[PDB]
């Protein structure tokens, strides 16, 4: 994916820094699950980008015969 | 909804190295981190340090001293148990079950197994008497193994006679968290699922079990540390006199996973058989009809009560039955069939178990026969059919069902009396102006093959209609 | 990303910035790999594929009908 991954990967990074700071100040729990809730979705989204990677190869090849066909009828 | 507030706070604070420097300065000069680790334990990436952390967290919840020597080999150490994975003796046996849970993602069952091993030593002993107490425990499973060996020597039949009608019950010796359990009953309804073959590979929950083990008790009792059985009769078992023995403040208990409704006379014949009182204080006796209905409504969970109002409905492929249990029936003794619930059994020596389990088998058989009428099915206010049946007890281990003649107009009563675990006799009472309906031996065979009142009523109805 | 949590908390228990460096490295891979991202959405990319299937197939029967027609007597 494009928009969601950046939206999520920038979320993960910002969230992680705060957690370290929270650990640092000591030496909440609603956010600990919230990291896990974000954790359980980009790994699903990670294979989504990989799935479209095989997809990109498929789209380009089809055009090849589209263009040569267009020349053939022209 | 706190996500938006967290995002706003992060945006406010987003306008590091300094934090690291401050932490470093503090470092140079509790349970929260453990809670975070154990909350992150469930999704841990599979790897050796991750499983080490998982096991250490499991020990933290279980209270075991978390000590590690390597990344692959770990030792569980406590007061008197010591288990290594790759006290007062060596490892009992390398059972394949624990390896089976450990090699896969079955750590919940592994934690329950560890808790069971810990619960084996929930004793108030001084780490020496406790040690001795567990040594005695060994003697008891040796004695019950010898009992089962003798009964196997008695006849080379199938395990069905071992479970239903035999001394003590089917053995599953203790291995890991599963204690030594004894099988004494399986109902014909439970026997057939959706004809189940009863080969040696039988599950532990296929029916109900009866575990025997030791818990501390308020009294001090004389128990044999050494095995009590050394000589065996050809077909019997004889227990040699005790005292080695010493006054150890504990007792041998037989644990039932769920309570059974038992009549009062069963209780006094239980102290007649054993001698140790079952109940410390006198409980409130109630007729066992409500007790059995609440017990066998729990075999099919439902959060919503049925609101049966002692008017129970039974659905059959050709018949619809309306049942009235008719509690508080007038017995000759002047009272009703009062009953309570049993969950634990106390005993002193391994020579008491066969009679206790035989009486338990008889009571369970009678309870299942009575509760076969108990069903969750509702077919309300159906004008066709809807035969009315009334259950009325007469004596202990005896009852009767009185109902209108299927063809004629007078009443007809069928009286049941339970002789043994699988023995039930049947008698018929009919009017002077009536026709032949059924034979007592036929009803007894139907009871012995199904052990269910509605099925017996269906058979009688069909046989009377065919005439 | 959970292994990142595991080894950073192990480092905190025992004893760094390399973790954030490799997190930014994961960021540069996701920025490289979002070119193949679903920019035009799931419905449009799949529909476009079937639209090109229709285009290609229609080109096929028009060309084959042109080659297969028998004008000559």
């Amino acid at each position: 994916t494009r928009e969601r991954l950046l939206s999520a990967l920038e979320d993960l990074e910002v969230l992680s820094r705060e957690l370290i700071e929270m650990l640092a100040i000591s030496r909440e729990n609603q956010v600990l699950e919230l990291l896990i809730h974000r954790d359980g979705e980009f790994q699903e989204l990670m294979k989504l980008a990989l799935n479209q990677g095989k997809i990109h190869h498929e789209m380009q090849v089809l055009e090849k015969e589209v263009e040569k066909r267009d020349s053939d009828i022209q | 909804l706190s996500k938006m507030s967290s995002l706003l706070e992060r945006l406010h604070a987003k306008f590091w190295s300094e934090t690291i420097k401050l932490v470093r300065q503090v470092m140079e000069k509790q349970h929260l981190v453990s809670c975070l680790e154990t909350l992150q334990k469930a999704l841990k990436v599979t790897s050796l340090p991750a499983m080490t952390d998982r096991l250490e967290s499991i020990a933290r919840q279980n209270g075991l001293g978390s000590h590690l020597s390597a990344s692959g080999t770990e030792c569980y150490i406590t007061s008197d148990m010591f288990y290594v994975e790759v006290h007062h003796g060596e490892n009992p046996v390398s059972c394949p079950e624990l390896v089976q849970q450990l090699r896969e993602k079955n750590f919940d069952e592994f934690s329950k197994h560890l808790k069971g091993l810990v619960n084996l030593y929930n004793l108030p002993g001084d780490n020496k008497l406790k040690t001795k107490m567990y040594l005695a425990l060994q003697s008891l499973e040796q004695d019950l193994s010898k009992m089962a060996i003798m009964y196997w020597k008695a006849t080379n039949a199938g395990p069905l006679d071992k479970i239903l009608h035999g001394s003590v019950g089917y053995l599953t010796p203790r291995s890991g968290g599963h204690l030594m359990n004894l099988k004494y009953y399986v109902s014909p309804s439970d026997l057939l699922d959706d004809i189940i073959l009863h080969e040696n590979n039988v599950s532990r929950s296929l029916g109900m079990n009866a575990s025997v083990t030791i818990e501390g008790t308020s009294a001090v009792y004389k128990l044999p540390i050494a095995p009590l059985i050394m000589g065996s009769h050809p077909v019997d078992n004889k227990w040699t006199p005790s005292f080695n023995s010493v006054d150890l403040p504990a007792c041998f208990f037989l644990k039932f996973p769920q309570p059974i409704p038992v009549s009062r006379a069963f209780v006094q014949k239980l102290q007649n058989c054993t001698g140790i009182p079952l109940f410390e204080t006198q409980p409130t006796y109630a007729p066992l009809y409500e007790l059995i209905t609440q017990f066998e409504l729990s075999k099919d969970p439902d959060p919503i009560p049925l609101n049966h109002n002692m008017r129970f409905y039974a659905a059959l492929p050709g018949q619809q039955h309306c049942y009235f249990l008719n509690k508080d029936a007038p017995l000759p003794d002047g009272r009703s069939l009062q009953g309570t619930l049993v969950s634990k059994i106390t005993f002193q020596h391994p020579g008491r178990v066969p009679l206790i389990l035989n009486l338990i088998r008889h009571q369970v058989a009678y309870n299942t026969l009575i509760g076969s009428c108990v069903k969750r099915t509702i077919l309300k206010e159906d004008s066709p059919g809807l035969l009315q049946f009334e259950v009325c007890p007469l004596s202990e281990s005896r009852f009767s069902v009185s109902f209108q003649h299927p063809v004629n107009d007078s009443l007809v009563c069928v009286v049941m009396d339970v002789q043994d675990s699988t023995h039930v006799s049947c008698k018929l009472y009919k009017g002077l102006s009536d026709a032949l309906i059924c034979t007592d031996d036929f009803i007894a065979k139907v009871v012995q093959r199904c052990m269910s009142i509605p099925v017996t009523m269906r058979a009688i109805r069909r046989k009377a209609e065919t005439i | 990303f959970l292994p990142l949590v595991h080894n950073i908390i192990k480092c905190m228990d025992k004893d760094q910035d390399l973790n954030a460096l490799k997190s930014k490295f994961q960021e540069m891979r996701k920025l490289i790999s979002t070119m193949p991202g679903i920019h035009l959405s799931p419905e449009q990319q799949q529909q476009q594929l079937q639209s090109l299937r229709e285009q290609v197939r229609t080109k096929n029967e028009l060309l084959q009908k042109y080659k297969s027609l028998c004008m000559f007597e």
